[PDB]
């Protein structure tokens, strides 16, 4: 665990347990033009390749690899069913590049390989502003695994932002690596709990029996909160600044300019609920003002491990904000969580809701943000799955991720981490 | 990240 790691020893990484003082970036400050010009070398029957959103042969071949190849064989039916929906919306934040989003196709065959996607984004640690970008969706063909060449592309991603004069990332991964700067867990909540169990997703306890499982996970068919709309264009300036306003507790955040925002979370006009990605709500008062939003994405996977069905619904909890406890002068006062506890159960009620409506059937949260506030109440079941934080090329004091020593939420602290990945 | 997660 802690020297297993050829690659990442030489990478300008934070070292496992070691005492940050005074954060800041790691190397020693460099310019684009002492970075090489030219990409890294490969294999030599591979080459590298840009992908083009815009394009439907380069982005079809992305998402058909990242379907066929994301899941590492512990099946229990799933394969990931990322659609060009999801990626027009993922891949084209404000900012983005072709050569952004690299892979690597067999130089005969032409059939893409690998791929690692890199998006820019400025990000908060601490007060201090970080010109960063983003890194996700990182995928190898399953035949072509344990070869090392992910750190190919590592090498590759980074010289191209590097060349660009960006110097520093956020990436996230389960896996435990050099440096994490927090570390939270993944919650559930069903709502079509039968097809659950049925799909293998969801346990079943004897002495709860079926019956009763469905009867507790039950939920309302309409929201319950005054005003709750949904964002719309004319929205942003006003929730804007009521999310910056709340973000501001945290201190890992992507500091959004309003476009970002925008972007973020009014996806694409006309598509049906059977293709939408992501959902933003608003409340808005008589008064004319907004106090509440929040939003999640969908994310399915296709199934194989049931007879009925071939897919599976799944929505994750984005961002959020809420003007509660800006009365409040310290965010952990004993009622500034009083206030801010009750709205968020409230709010994502009503977001658990919106989602089993729009056809999720399950619902995931991370104990990131004050998520934790809410997750056990509105009965959020404690999953497998951990998620670290990785800054490249920062130095960060450890962030709380929202989890107790034990892997138990922390209903106390809550959580720093304010971003939320893809 | 990865996603999904499992629980028993
Ligand atoms: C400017 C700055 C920009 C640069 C920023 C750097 C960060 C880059 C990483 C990007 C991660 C973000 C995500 O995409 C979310 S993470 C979710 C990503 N997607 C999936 O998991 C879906 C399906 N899974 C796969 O396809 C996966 O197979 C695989 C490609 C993630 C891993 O491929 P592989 O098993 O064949 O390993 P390898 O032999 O090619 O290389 C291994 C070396 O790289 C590191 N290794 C393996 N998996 C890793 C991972 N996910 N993140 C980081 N390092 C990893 C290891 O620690 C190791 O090196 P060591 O010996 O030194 O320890
Ligand atoms: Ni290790
Ligand atoms: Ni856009």
């Amino acid at each position: 665990a802690m020297k297993d790691h050829k690659f990442w020893r030489t990478q300008p990484v934070k070292d496992f347990d070691e005492k940050v003082v005074e954060e800041g970036p790691i190397d020693k400050p460099k310019t684009p033009e002492d970075i090489s010009d030219k990409p890294l070398p490969l294999l030599s029957s591979f080459e590298w390749c840009s992908i083009d959103v815009d394009n439907k042969k380069q982005l079809e071949d992305v998402f058909v690899l990242l379907n066929e190849n994301y899941v590492e064989d512990r099946d229990a039916g799933f394969r990931f069913n990322y659609t060009k929906e999801f990626f027009n919306w993922a891949l084209k934040s404000p900012g983005w590049k072709k050569d952004w989003h690299i892979g690597v196709r067999v130089k005969e065959t032409q059939k893409l390989v690998a791929f690692i996607s890199a998006i820019p984004v400025t990000l908060g640690v601490r007060g201090k502003q970080v010109p960063s970008v983003e890194i996700n969706f990182l995928c190898v063909h399953k035949q072509l695994r344990s070869k090392r060449l992910t750190p190919v592309l590592i090498k590759e991603i980074t010289r191209r932002v590097n060349k660009c004069d960006i110097w520093h990332a956020l990436y996230t991964a389960g896996i435990v690596l050099p440096a994490p700067v927090s570390t939270c867990r993944y919650t559930h909540r069903p709502l079509n709990w039968k097809k659950l169990y049925e799909v293998d997703f969801t346990g079943l306890p004897d002495g709860h029996t079926e019956e009763d499982m469905i009867a507790e996970n039950a939920l309302p068919a309409k929201t319950k909160t005054a005003g709750l709309r949904k964002l719309k264009k004319e929205d942003i300036d006003q929730v804007f600044e009521l999310f910056k306003r709340y973000q501001s507790r945290f201190e890992l955040i992507q500091i959004f300019t309003k476009e970002e925002f925008e972007h973020n979370f009014i996806g694409e006009e006309s598509l049906p609920l059977d293709k939408q990605v992501i959902f933003s709500y608003v409340v808005e008062q008589p008064d004319g003002k907004i106090t509440d939003f929040f939003s999640f994405y969908s994310l399915p996977f296709t199934i194989l491990n049931n007879t009925k069905y071939k897919d599976l619904g799944i929505g994750y909890l984005y961002y959020y904000a809420t003007d509660a406890d800006f009365q409040f002068k310290d965010r952990f006062d004993p009622k500034a969580t009083k206030a801010l506890k009750t709205r968020l159960c409230e709010l994502i009620y009503d977001a658990c809701i919106l989602a089993k409506n729009a056809n999720m059937d399950v619902f995931n949260a991370l104990t990131s943000q004050d998520n934790t506030l809410f997750l056990d109440d509105l009965k959020f079941g404690p999953g497998d799955g951990f998620l670290n934080f990785y800054l490249f090329n920062y130095r960060a004091k450890p962030i709380t991720g929202g989890l107790n020593p034990d892997n138990s939420n922390d209903i106390k602290r809550r959580s720093n981490v304010g971003v939320v990945m893809l | 990240g990865l996603y999904a997660s499992k629980l028993a």
